[PDB]
RNA sequence: AAUCCGCCUCCCAACAAGCUCUGCGUGGUGGGGAAGCCCGGGUGACAACCCCCCGAAGCCAGGGAGCCAAGAAAAGCCUCUAAGCACAACCUGCGGGAACCCGUACCGCAAACCGACACAGGUGGGCGGGUGCAAGAGCACUCAGGCGCGCGGGAGAA
RNA sequence: GAAUGCCGGCAUGAGUAACGAUAAAGAGGGUGAGAAUCCCUCUCGCCGUAAGCCCAAGGGUUCCUACGCAAUGGUCGUCAGCGUAGGGUUAGGCGGGACCUAAGGUGAAGCCGAAAGGCGUAGCCGAAGGGCAGCCGGUUAAUAUUCCGGCCCUUCCCGCAG
RNA sequence: AGCCGGUAGCGGGCGUGGAUCCCUGGAUGUCCGAAUGGGGGAACCCGGCCGGCGGGAACGCCGGUCACCGCGCGCGCGGGGGGAACCUGGGGAACUGAAACAUCUCAGUACCCAGAGGAGAGGAAAGAGAAAUCGACUCCCUGAGUAGCGGCGAGCGAAAGGGGACCAGCCUAAACCGUCCGGCUUGUCCGGGCGGGGUCGUGGGGCCCUCGGACCGAAUCCCCAGCCUAGCCGAAGCUGUUGGGAAGCAGCGCCAGAGAGGGUGAAAGCCCCGUAGGCGAAAGGUGGGGGGAUAGGUGAGGGUACCCGAGUACCCCGUGGUUCGUGGAGCCAUGGGGGAAUCUGGGCGGACCACCGCCUAAGGCUAAGUACUCCGGGUGACCGAUAGCGCACCAGUAC
């Protein structure tokens, strides 16, 4: 059954993604076929927030080899989510 | 379907064969897939370990080596002799492991 | 998970309403998202249950889709 | 050049053999053959059309079976046929062979 | 079907105005801001932000004239009415809410594209400064910017 | 033992031709096991209707950063479009789609053909054509009409008033 | 009794309260693909309707449903596509051979297409063809390179009969009767359903008199054995010695319905895996064997002359098939034209005619014996890494 915990895999760990939580902006990686309408409202079940702006963009895996096996990191897709003006998602506030 | 294996951790067996033949000692270790067991304190081999945090000071440690199984024969816990197996089915009726010189459960 | 906690985990499944292993679905999908964050910033060293709880989710579900069934 | 929607009938192959020289029959030397090659025969279809039910109705048919078109009328005198389209009342024709 | 459009007639109007739409200017406001010497950043700086001239092939545009070879469609849009419906519906204004999917890195006259090569070849569109040469996208030099072409060092014969 | 045989290996030519535009180099400083070849500075030269900048194809991580130098690089290499790893692509208004039609393609009706299939007004699909609402600035190592800032706008839904 | 695939490691877990693993059944099964809501450059995009989720109306997500064609009274069933060969049908070459070449050959082969299924085709005499005979069909041997065909060249090439394998025969149409429906030109009407009846060559059937009132049995269904998809039991050796190692050599034994073979440190009946001989299925598949239902199956004369498959037979024209290439050219098939009859009817026995026989066309089905080998297994005077499949290896890959 589909639940916002399928929608929210992971949070995004990079400098670039940290400098978003000051102004209350959280990066999640995202099922690649989840939608904007639909994230909003996985994040907003899951952490308890209001969420007034997302932005999506995919994430396309990275070519890799092991000796003579060329391969390929699987497809991602991360969503940057605006949470309402003085709200905080705590999980992400970590740091 | 699966490996047979005469032998189990961990009974006691006899080494019928090879450098350490005569040798009595209970079984560590069993490993289908290469069809071996490991006896304690038979088959000792040095290996060289770097000096690392498992090993400071490094040097060499001694590690017993796989025993092809059929080299391998379990004593028999009754009458204290190296025996074939043989199978017997209870009542239960489960089916277990017996000498074939006497009758005794081997488990 | 040990053997004989499958076997209790199946038991009161099959006394649990269709709504009732709804909700619970749920909210082990939500501690799975937990575990998920942890082995994400290496904060989950018993990695083990990662694994245990998708299969546990999946005993549930099974459960749900035979309660359903008929 | 198709098929008769009443016999089945449809173009078939034939050789067209071309011969030279007189017949043994009539004293000759005999007959030689200086072609072979294929060819095709057809039945000779035509429209057939006719009104059924107040609907027209048009069957392609080999003239051999013209006359077979108008049995299939005659005997279409005992069914329900008023209201249908002229496809089912074709049909309904044909289901009469 | 039509109150629309077409055709006929009559009456005011007509290189007008009006109505409308676009371009440019101004415009509350938000920005930017050099050389130089200081270790991409600071200063310069409270930076100044003005006048004149040249001026498009671009804009107003669906402009104008001439010519013969006589120069897409369909939707958006507007108007007309038909069933219907006329507590609806549509129009105008205002307010709140709502606004999905894919692309976006980088190369791109080339060492990342087509040529087996980091190949003197091939690759459509736009910008392409200044001075002088009658003009110019020509030529010479040069701005911004980019390069010295991924073997060199000698020698000074045929 | 021969088939200008087949597959593979290794010779000869030979330290020979060549190292891919005659736009061009020099020095100082640094790094490093190693430097003509990497970084920095000064000097010199070359392009400048380009050898600069932006867009579309096409390519598909080649982008940024750290760590490397066996091979790739016509030399060298501490460098690199190379090896390993981590990061990086943010849109109601930009482009395409949830709009339109063009050739053409498909194709209700319908027509034809031994079979496979060929046609075919409408309709549908089909774009770099029509249509449609965002400009300037700042920010990152790496994206920006997308993030931020300022000032504007569009459609849909619902409500109110006329 | 170990286990968390190949796969060790890090970091963590599981298993005699029976794990990993093997078989069977079920559940889940994103997207594309016949692909089927619609569109599309496969794996993307865009919808209608119903229900659900969110603050939810715009927006989005979740579940259900929605293509077309055929058949049958909006709804039902079926179809679509795939499969290594094998099979049948619709089409159908050429090189080559004829030491040139055209008829002829290659060859109804290669190939294209449609369809079928575990097979397919064929099949119950309008047969054969000379035996006063045989008795569906298929397949193997033979007949036989015979008979014949043939620019009588190159070449091509039957059938009957005999020996075998297998074995099996049925259902309809029409006459006549019953019933329902509808046509209109009112009935003893015509037509369309459905049911009864009937199915044959010593001709059979119908109808009308007349005499006579249980055994067969499926190819369908049911049960069962048997089989397949995992598995299990399974005899008998120790010591010394050389050696890294014994299974070699030595001594003394032992098993054998098992001395096939592969392993183990070298060369082992007795160490291991096995082998001989036995054992085994809750589930699913199969079941041609066994048992049982059911469908179906069945007289005699006499009269009547009602019926016995139509654009058919039959004749002619054009052609195919067959051994038959126009030949004396029949037979079987049929594109065109003409065009019957119902047993006193009709087809055949190689032009034709007579005689003498054979057979019953123009409706359908039918196991088995036959073919093939993607798949599993068994076995080689088969290969052993340039061999053997193109591939022993991450190959229909790199390129
Ligand atoms: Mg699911
Ligand atoms: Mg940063
Ligand atoms: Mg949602
Ligand atoms: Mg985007
Ligand atoms: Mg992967
Ligand atoms: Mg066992
Ligand atoms: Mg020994
Ligand atoms: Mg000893
Ligand atoms: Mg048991
Ligand atoms: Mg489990
Ligand atoms: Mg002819
Ligand atoms: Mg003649
Ligand atoms: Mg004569
Ligand atoms: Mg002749
Ligand atoms: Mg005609
Ligand atoms: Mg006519
Ligand atoms: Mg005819
Ligand atoms: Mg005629
Ligand atoms: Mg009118
Ligand atoms: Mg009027
Ligand atoms: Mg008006
Ligand atoms: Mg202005
Ligand atoms: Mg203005
Ligand atoms: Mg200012
Ligand atoms: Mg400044
Ligand atoms: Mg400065
Ligand atoms: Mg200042
Ligand atoms: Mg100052
Ligand atoms: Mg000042
Ligand atoms: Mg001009
Ligand atoms: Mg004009
Ligand atoms: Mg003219
Ligand atoms: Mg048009
Ligand atoms: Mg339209
Ligand atoms: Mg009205
Ligand atoms: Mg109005
Ligand atoms: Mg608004
Ligand atoms: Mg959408
Ligand atoms: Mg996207
Ligand atoms: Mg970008
Ligand atoms: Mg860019
Ligand atoms: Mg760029
Ligand atoms: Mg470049
Ligand atoms: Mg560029
Ligand atoms: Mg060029
Ligand atoms: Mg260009
Ligand atoms: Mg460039
Ligand atoms: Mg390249
Ligand atoms: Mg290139
Ligand atoms: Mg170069
Ligand atoms: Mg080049
Ligand atoms: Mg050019
Ligand atoms: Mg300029
Ligand atoms: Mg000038
Ligand atoms: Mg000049
Ligand atoms: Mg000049
Ligand atoms: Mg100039
Ligand atoms: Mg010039
Ligand atoms: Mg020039
Ligand atoms: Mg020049
Ligand atoms: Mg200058
Ligand atoms: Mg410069
Ligand atoms: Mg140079
Ligand atoms: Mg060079
Ligand atoms: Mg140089
Ligand atoms: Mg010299
Ligand atoms: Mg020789
Ligand atoms: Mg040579
Ligand atoms: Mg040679
Ligand atoms: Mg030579
Ligand atoms: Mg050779
Ligand atoms: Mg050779
Ligand atoms: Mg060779
Ligand atoms: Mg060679
Ligand atoms: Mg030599
Ligand atoms: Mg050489
Ligand atoms: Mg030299
Ligand atoms: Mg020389
Ligand atoms: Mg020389
Ligand atoms: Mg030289
Ligand atoms: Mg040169
Ligand atoms: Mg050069
Ligand atoms: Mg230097
Ligand atoms: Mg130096
Ligand atoms: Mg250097
Ligand atoms: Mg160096
Ligand atoms: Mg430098
Ligand atoms: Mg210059
Ligand atoms: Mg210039
Ligand atoms: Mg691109
Ligand atoms: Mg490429
Ligand atoms: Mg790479
Ligand atoms: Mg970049
Ligand atoms: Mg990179
Ligand atoms: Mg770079
Ligand atoms: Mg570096
Ligand atoms: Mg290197
Ligand atoms: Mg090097
Ligand atoms: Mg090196
Ligand atoms: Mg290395
Ligand atoms: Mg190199
Ligand atoms: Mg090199
Ligand atoms: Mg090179
Ligand atoms: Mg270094
Ligand atoms: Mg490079
Ligand atoms: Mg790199
Ligand atoms: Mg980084
Ligand atoms: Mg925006
Ligand atoms: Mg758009
Ligand atoms: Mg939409
Ligand atoms: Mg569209
Ligand atoms: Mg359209
Ligand atoms: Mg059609
Ligand atoms: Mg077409
Ligand atoms: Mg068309
Ligand atoms: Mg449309
Ligand atoms: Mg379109
Ligand atoms: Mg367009
Ligand atoms: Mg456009
Ligand atoms: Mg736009
Ligand atoms: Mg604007
Ligand atoms: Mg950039
Ligand atoms: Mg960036
Ligand atoms: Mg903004
Ligand atoms: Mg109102
Ligand atoms: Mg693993
Ligand atoms: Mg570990
Ligand atoms: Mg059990
Ligand atoms: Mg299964
Ligand atoms: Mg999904
Ligand atoms: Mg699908
Ligand atoms: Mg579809
Ligand atoms: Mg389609
Ligand atoms: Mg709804
Ligand atoms: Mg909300
Ligand atoms: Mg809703
Ligand atoms: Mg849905
Ligand atoms: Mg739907
Ligand atoms: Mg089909
Ligand atoms: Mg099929
Ligand atoms: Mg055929
Ligand atoms: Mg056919
Ligand atoms: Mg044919
Ligand atoms: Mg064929
Ligand atoms: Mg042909
Ligand atoms: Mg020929
Ligand atoms: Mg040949
Ligand atoms: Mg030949
Ligand atoms: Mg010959
Ligand atoms: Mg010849
Ligand atoms: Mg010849
Ligand atoms: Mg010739
Ligand atoms: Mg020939
Ligand atoms: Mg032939
Ligand atoms: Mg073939
Ligand atoms: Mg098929
Ligand atoms: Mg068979
Ligand atoms: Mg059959
Ligand atoms: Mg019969
Ligand atoms: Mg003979
Ligand atoms: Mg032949
Ligand atoms: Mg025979
Ligand atoms: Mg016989
Ligand atoms: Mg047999
Ligand atoms: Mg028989
Ligand atoms: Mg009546
Ligand atoms: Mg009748
Ligand atoms: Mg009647
Ligand atoms: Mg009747
Ligand atoms: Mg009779
Ligand atoms: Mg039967
Ligand atoms: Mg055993
Ligand atoms: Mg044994
Ligand atoms: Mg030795
Ligand atoms: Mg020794
Ligand atoms: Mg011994
Ligand atoms: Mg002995
Ligand atoms: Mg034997
Ligand atoms: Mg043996
Ligand atoms: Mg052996
Ligand atoms: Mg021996
Ligand atoms: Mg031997
Ligand atoms: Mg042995
Ligand atoms: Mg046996
Ligand atoms: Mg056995
Ligand atoms: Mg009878
Ligand atoms: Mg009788
Ligand atoms: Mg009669
Ligand atoms: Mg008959
Ligand atoms: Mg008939
Ligand atoms: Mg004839
Ligand atoms: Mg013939
Ligand atoms: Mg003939
Ligand atoms: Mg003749
Ligand atoms: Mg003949
Ligand atoms: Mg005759
Ligand atoms: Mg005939
Ligand atoms: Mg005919
Ligand atoms: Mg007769
Ligand atoms: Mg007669
Ligand atoms: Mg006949
Ligand atoms: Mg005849
Ligand atoms: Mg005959
Ligand atoms: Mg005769
Ligand atoms: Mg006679
Ligand atoms: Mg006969
Ligand atoms: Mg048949
Ligand atoms: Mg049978
Ligand atoms: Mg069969
Ligand atoms: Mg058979
Ligand atoms: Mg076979
Ligand atoms: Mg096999
Ligand atoms: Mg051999
Ligand atoms: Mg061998
Ligand atoms: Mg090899
Ligand atoms: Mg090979
Ligand atoms: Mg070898
Ligand atoms: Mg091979
Ligand atoms: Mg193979
Ligand atoms: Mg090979
Ligand atoms: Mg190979
Ligand atoms: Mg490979
Ligand atoms: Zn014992």
């Amino acid at each position: 059954m589909k639940t916002a915990y399928d929608v929210i895999l992971a949070p995004v760990l990079s400098e670039k993604a940290y400098a978003g939580f000051a102004e209350g902006k959280y990066t999640f990686w995202v099922h690649p076929k989840a939608t904007k309408t639909e994230i909003k409202n996985a994040v907003e079940t899951a952490f308890k927030v209001k969420v007034v702006k997302v932005n999506t963009l995919h994430v396309r895996g990275k070519k890799k080899r092991l000796g003579r096996y060329l391969g390929k990191r699987p497809d991602r897709k991360k969503a940057i989510v605006q949470v309402a003006p003085g709200q905080k998602i705590e999980a992400l506030e970590g740091l | 379907m699966r490996v047979k294996m005469h032998v189990k951790k961990g009974d006691t067996v006899l080494v019928a064969s090879g450098k350490y033949k005569g040798r009595v000692g209970k079984v560590k270790e069993v490993l289908p897939k290469k069809y071996a067991v490991i006896v304690e304190g038979v088959n000792i081999v040095k290996k060289a370990v770097r000096v690392s945090p498992k090993y400071p000071q490094g040097g060499f440690i001694e590690k017993e080596a796989p025993l092809h199984a059929s080299k391998v024969r379990p004593i028999c816990p009754a009458c204290g002799k190296p025996t074939r197996v043989r199978k017997k089915f209870l009542e239960n009726g489960k089916k277990i492991r017996v000498c074939a010189k006497c009758g005794g459960a081997l488990d | 998970m040990k053997l004989s906690e499958v076997r209790k985990q199946l038991e009161e499944a099959r006394k649990l309403s269709p709504v009732e292993l709804e909700k619970l679905v749920r909210e082990k999908k939500r501690e799975l998202m937990e575990l998920r964050f942890q082995a994400s910033i290496g904060q989950l060293s018993q990695n083990h249950k990662i694994r245990d709880l998708k299969r546990q989710i999946a005993r549930l579900l099974t459960v749900l889709n035979e309660k359903r069934r008929q | 050049s198709k098929v008769c929607e009443i016999s089945g009938k449809r173009p078939i192959v034939a050789n067209s053999i071309q011969r030279r020289g007189k017949a043994k029959r009539e004293g000759g030397v005999g007959k030689k053959t200086t072609g072979i090659s294929k060819r095709r025969q057809y039945p000779n279809l035509q429209k057939v059309r006719v009104r059924v039910a107040g609907q027209e109705i048009t069957f392609r048919v080999a003239a051999s079976h013209i006359p077979k078109v108008y049995e299939l009328v005659e005997r279409a005198k005992g069914l329900k046929l008023e209201g249908l389209s002229p496809k089912e009342i074709k049909k309904e024709l044909l289901k009469l062979l």
